[PDB]
Formats: structure tokens, C-alpha cells, sequence
């Protein structure tokens, strides 16, 4: 432990300087002539002029009265002038902020046109599509040209909404892709989500993303793969025993020496079936939870 | 010049401190933002515990650790140094 | 007795602790944590 | 890491042979 | 009378009161024409502002009101021509004067002073107790 | 009525502290006093030791302890106060 070993007290307070003066006594003493002498050393003086002054006084104090007023006003004028520079200051901030959210929500509505990752967005979407064919018709009914034809151009229509459609379709099953990515790696995620149960779920989860990595080196990925058929091993279950042979066909395939992109189907069908044997109860005891 | 109320330091370091202070009394002119400065002048300088207290009506008694102490005025404003 | 709303607790919302023995009130938000700024008054 | 701040006037004249005494 | 004067005065007027009414009242008139830089005492001020609070309008409309205040303008001043009388007009000749004596002065002579302008401009003076402030130094400290 | 700008403690603690507050200032007129008995409390309370600062008018720049700093303002002052 420890104990208190000293301290210092000081009070910074103000200080001023003082003046102190004891009176004086001064005595006037008058003499006849002869009766008794005074030594001489007075100084002779000027007659000189004294005035009146009130008048003097009485203008010098208007003009600083009147500067007072002045000084006053500038007061005020200040004190206007800084709740203009407020006014002003928070009107400009209110509208920078107003203009930034605006382009936010501009740039989130194009992103979600570009990526409709929200269904919310593929729906907006769809009614958009629907929208302008529906202006479409509307220009054509407008014209009203050609009523033979009209069905010609009712199908040229049609054929344009269904290659949108088909756009659209392929842009729904690619955000469904990264969905289906994004939900496994969130269920991955909640999995290792403390507790030793909670640890062994985080190695698997850390083992399965050591897996699933891109542009690792060789010897890396070969070492992870020796550390999974390991763990694989530990199991010793049928399907595991499955995927320690499917691991050393691609650990020798490998070693043999060939392109990655070769063997990156393979790989991914080994981290395919890695993960669903480590989503069971005896891989990871959470595994009862999800 | 800068009349030290109160100092338990070195006087190479209660020189260091007077020039921080100075310093940051020229750049800084208000009265938290000098201390700040003074503070994180004091900190990097010595050790990087440090207090730096700025004002003219502050009287305070707060223990203190030994040559890690300083209170001197400078003009008009009260400057107390230690480390914290 | 601390009446007011709170967030999981340790809210900055209104709120307010009345110290009975000492015949007291405190209003204030309890921003992150216990306290952060509020008022005292003697009810 | 944190930062905070805070009595009559009285006239007497001797008058001509009041305090002299010709004889 | 002049775009930048014009200018000037529409800032005091807006300081004096940016209602946006178009006209100023007489008890913002002198705050105004103090706000335009003038110093002018009591009297004037009076005289101005009754010079133009008659029409019954209650306020100056902007026509009247930029020529009264240029008409106001066309007379010139100096400061230091004030200062220096107050130097010579304090009594010690290196301009040292009790406070409380300099203000009863100033309040019983002439345009008497206001108590709380009076009161303000010792307060921002913050004349010493232990020596009287000078005239010079003093005048340097509220100007 | 009172007014705590910034604080760092319990809400059973800040209210104990402004309790020992008006009792400091009830039962001591030296404002330097008061600090040193409230530190004094405070330490005996909150686990000794720790510092105050008392005065009229001075910014404050100083980096203390995490729920170890109070500041508040009663009566005619300001007080802060941090563990050091």
C-alpha cells in the first residue's frame, strides 16, 4: 500500500499597493520690529490670475457626457451587430446542413437504383419500371397512329418492358447471391458470439474465415488446410473423415503444382462442406442454439 | 517580469516553465486556452504528468507532489504549474 | 426514488432523484452513466 | 481531458477697540 | 448623404431597431446617432430628436431621417482636443484625480452625468485606489 | 437550484458531494479552507487522495481520472475538484 507523504497550500489572491502619510504641524510666528528676529529665507512671488472654471468644467463634462452616449451607442450597435453575425451564422449552418442531407439522401436513392440490396429498393424499383411503362402507353394512346400497327408498337413496348424485366431479374438474383453471402457470414458471426463454448465457436469461426480468404499465400493456406484436417480429424466422424480426403486431394494437388484457379472450385466445395460439418452439434456445442 | 508566488521544483525547470508560460501567454490569449498550451508544453517538457492552472481570482490548497509544484504570477494572470 | 425516462438505464433523458432524508430533489439527465450535469433545488 | 472555465463655517473678526483700551 | 454614409446610417438604424418598420423613434435616435460615431451631449440630442419627433408619426421615415443625419454629420469634432481639455481640467497638473470628486463634479456640472454611465465608465476604467489614474492614461483606457 | 457543468461520479457520490458542498460552505468562509475540507471529505469518502481547486475566475485544462472529477457552482464561486 501507501500513505500520504506532504503537501503545499498557496492562494493566489490580489495585492495593490498602499500610500501612508503622518500630518504635518506647521507653525506662523509674527514679531515686532526689533522686539525679535526672524531669518529670512522666503522666495518673492508674481501676482498672478485665478478664475469662472465651473463654466470650463461644466462644457469638458458635457463632451464626455457626450462621448459616454457615444460609447453607449457603439455598445448597442455591438451587441446588434453580434446577434446579426449569430442570425446569419446559424441560418448558414442551417442550410449547409439542410443541402447535406438533401444530397445524402439523393446519393442513398441512387445507390439503392444502382444496388437494390433492399427489397424496399427492388420494389421502388419495379414501380418505377411500371411507372414509365405506364407513361409510355399513355404517349402512345396520345398519338393514336396507326391502329393496325398499334398492336406492332404494343409489342415492341412489350418486348423493352420484358428485357427490363430481365435486367431487373438479374439484378435481384445478384443482390439474392450477396444476401445469401452476407447471412452466412452474420450467422458465422452470431455463432461466435463469454463462455469456453463461445471460444470454441470463435476458433471455428476464425478457421472458417482463415478458409475463406482472398489472394493468401500458398504456404498459408496450406498450413490453415493442415490445421482444419487436424481439427477434422480430432472428430474422426465419417463425414469428416470425407473432408480430411477431400483436403489431402487438395493439399496434393497442391504440392504437385498446378494454378489455384484450378483448384478454386474444389477449394470452395472444401469450404463448403467444412462449414456445414462445423454447423452441428458435436463440431460446436452452440450449434444446438442456432 | 514573472514574480513566482510559490514553487517546489528545479530552477532549471521552473525557468522551462516560465518560458512555456510566456510563450503561451504571447500565442494564447485566453485564459483556457492558455493553460491548455501551458499544460501540453508542460507535459512534453518534463514528465508527461502535468497541471497547468490559468486566472487571476483562483486560491486553492491541493496537495501536491514534491519538486512538481509552481505558482508564479506573470503581468496580471496567475499561473500555477505541477504535475498530476 | 429516481423517476424519469431512461434508455437500458444511463440515458441522457430527463430525470429526477428525490433525496428524501435530506429533503431534497435532483433534475437533470444521466448522459453515459449516473450524472453528467443537473440541478439541485430543496423541493 | 477535460476543459472548464469560471461642521459650519464659523467668522470671527476682532472688532476696531473692542480688545483695546485707549486709557 | 453618400452611398457608404447612406449605408452607415441603415446600420444604426437597424442597431437602434431592425423591426424593419422603416422609421426610427426618438428614444433611438440618440442611440443611434451615438451608434453613428457622434458624441454629441444632452441638449443636442434633444435638440435633434424634438427637431424631427413632432410630425406625429411617432418615429423619422427614412427620407427625413438621412437628411437630418447628414445634415447631423456635416459638423466635425475632435477627440483629442477633449481628451487634452480633460487633462488640463484635472486638477493635479499630472492629471491624478479622486474618482468619487471627479464624478460629482461631472454629474453637478452641466449636462449632468448618468449614474449608471457613470458607474460603467468606472468599472471598465478600474481606476487604482492606492494612486489616483492619470488624465493620460485614463483617457488611453476608455479610448 | 444549482448547476453542475461537467462531472465524473456516482449519482449516490455527486449528491453526497453537493450535500458536503453546502455544508463546507455553511460551516467555512475561507474559500481555500472550504477546498481543503471538502478535499479532506472527499478523500476520507472516495477513496483518499485526491485534489480541489476553489477561486473566482481560471479555465481549467487538466486530463484526471475516469469517474474521478467533479465541477460545479454554488453561492458566489465555482468549484472543480479531480482525484489525482
Amino acid at each position: 500500500e501507501a500513505d500520504r507523504k506532504l503537501s503545499r497550500e498557496t492562494q493566489t489572491v490580489k495585492i495593490k499597493q498602499h500610500s501612508q502619510q503622518t500630518v504635518r504641524e506647521q507653525a506662523t510666528q509674527m514679531a515686532r520690529p526689533g522686539v525679535l528676529l526672524d531669518n529670512d529665507y522666503d522666495k518673492e512671488v508674481t501676482p498672478g490670475r485665478y478664475q469662472e472654471r465651473d463654466e470650463i468644467v461644466l462644457r469638458s463634462t458635457l463632451r464626455i457626457q457626450r462621448w459616454v452616449r457615444g460609447w453607449l451607442g457603439r455598445k448597442r450597435a455591438a451587441y446588434l451587430r453580434g446577434k446579426k453575425m449569430e442570425r446569419e451564422a446559424f441560418l448558414r449552418d442551417q442550410e449547409a446542413r439542410a443541402q447535406s442531407e438533401a444530397e445524402e439522401h439523393r446519393r442513398r436513392e441512387i445507390q439503392r437504383r444502382m444496388h437494390p440490396r433492399t427489397a424496399a429498393d427492388f420494389e421502388v424499383l419495379y414501380n418505377e419500371l411500371e411507372a414509365w411503362r405506364l407513361q409510355e402507353t399513355r404517349k402512345i394512346k396520345e398519338a393514336g397512329l396507326a391502329k393496325e400497327q398499334e398492336q406492332q408498337v404494343l409489342q415492341q413496348l412489350l418486348h423493352k418492358e420484358t428485357k427490363l424485366l430481365q435486367t431487373i431479374d438479374r439484378l435481384k438474383i445478384n443482390a439474392n447471391q450477396e444476401n445469401k453471402e452476407a447471412r452466412i457470414q452474420h450467422t458465422l458471426n452470431e455463432m461466435s458470439k463469454h463462455t469456453p463454448f463461445t471460444t470454441r465457436a470463435k476458433e471455428l469461426q476464425q478457421l472458417y474465415n482463415g478458409l475463406n480468404l482472398p489472394l493468401l499465400t500458398v504456404d498459408e493456406r496450406l498450413d490453415v488446410l493442415l490445421h482444419v484436417k487436424w481439427t477434422v480429424k480430432e472428430f474422426d466422424c465419417d463425414l469428416t473423415r470425407e473432408l480430411v480426403d477431400l483436403i489431402d486431394r487438395e493439399a496434393d494437388l497442391l504440392n504437385r503444382g498446378r494454378n489455384p484457379k484450378m483448384l478454386e472450385g474444389l477449394r470452395k466445395r472444401i469450404s463448403s462442406l467444412f462449414l456445414n460439418f462445423i454447423e452441428t452439434p458435436e463440431f460446436n456445442p452452440e450449434a444446438v442454439r442456432f | 517580469k514573472a514574480v513566482i508566488k510559490n514553487a517546489d521544483m528545479s530552477e532549471e525547470m521552473q525557468a522551462d516553465a516560465v518560458d512555456c508560460a510566456t510563450q503561451a501567454l504571447e500565442k494564447y490569449n485566453i485564459e483556457k486556452d492558455i493553460a491548455a498550451y501551458i499544460k501540453k508544453e508542460f507535459d512534453r517538457k518534463h514528465n508527461p504528468t502535468w497541471h497547468c492552472i490559468v486566472g487571476r481570482n483562483f486560491g486553492s490548497y491541493v496537495t501536491h507532489e514534491t519538486k512538481h509544484f509552481i505558482y508564479f504570477y506573470l503581468g496580471q494572470v496567475a499561473i500555477l504549474l505541477f504535475k498530476s | 426514488v429516481y423517476e424519469g425516462l431512461w434508455a437500458a438505464d444511463k440515458k441522457n433523458g430527463t430525470g429526477t432523484y428525490f433525496y428524501m432524508s435530506k429533503g431534497k430533489r435532483f433534475d437533470g439527465v444521466w448522459a453515459d452513466g449516473a450524472i453528467k450535469c443537473g440541478t439541485y433545488s430543496e423541493i | 481531458d477535460t476543459s472548464t472555465q469560471t461642521g459650519t463655517d464659523a467668522i470671527t473678526q476682532i472688532e476696531n477697540g473692542d480688545l483695546f483700551d485707549f486709557d | 448623404l453618400t452611398e457608404e454614409q447612406i449605408a452607415e446610417f441603415k446600420e444604426a438604424f437597424a442597431l437602434f431597431d431592425k423591426d424593419g418598420d422603416g422609421t426610427i423613434t426618438t428614444k433611438e435616435l440618440g442611440t443611434v446617432m451615438r451608434s453613428l460615431g457622434q458624441n454629441p451631449t444632452e441638449a443636442e440630442l434633444q435638440d435633434m430628436i424634438s427637431e424631427v419627433d413632432a410630425d406625429g408619426n411617432g418615429t423619422i421615415d427614412f427620407p427625413e431621417f438621412l437628411m437630418l443625419m447628414a445634415r447631423k454629420m456635416k459638423e466635425t469634432d475632435h477627440e483629442d482636443e477633449l481628451r487634452e481639455a480633460f487633462k488640463v481640467f484635472d486638477k493635479d497638473g499630472n492629471g491624478f484625480i479622486s474618482a468619487a470628486e471627479l464624478r460629482h463634479v461631472m454629474t453637478n456640472l452641466g449636462e449632468k452625468l448618468s449614474e449608471e454611465e457613470v458607474d460603467e465608465m468606472i468599472r471598465e476604467a478600474d481606476v487604482d485606489g492606492d494612486g489616483q489614474v492619470n488624465y493620460e492614461e485614463f483617457v488611453r483606457m476608455m479610448t
